[PDB]
């Protein structure tokens, strides 16, 4: 009642720049990525580092929030945190 | 149904391994 309130659910335009943001992280803040995604979602405890899915239909818009916060923190201040 | 952008990404470190 507070959460979706507040945090308004991504269109798949956004779900598309969320995908393409977190494939422009590098594999340290994907770390936190996977951390954000399997936190929030339980359900995705099995997500086994060689083949981590992105399903964001099942994402709360909470997870989508929180994921985007961060992808952005990360590429919109460092779009290439590696060299 | 919508085929939507499903993601798959290989993560160094397998910090989640689970036993």
């Amino acid at each position: 009642s507070e959460e979706e309130d507040k945090c308004k659910p991504m269109s798949y335009e956004e779900k598309r720049q969320l995908s393409l943001d977190i494939n422009k992280l590098p594999g340290e803040k994907l770390g936190r990525v996977v951390h954000i995604i399997q936190s929030r979602e339980p359900s995705l405890k099995n997500s086994n580092p060689d083949e981590i899915e992105i399903d964001f239909e099942t994402l709360k818009p909470s997870t989508l929030r929180e994921l985007e916060r961060y992808v952005t923190s990360c590429l919109r201040k460092k779009r290439k945190p590696q060299a | 149904n919508l085929q939507s952008s499903i993601v798959k990404f290989k993560k160094p470190l397998p910090l989640t391994q689970p036993g």
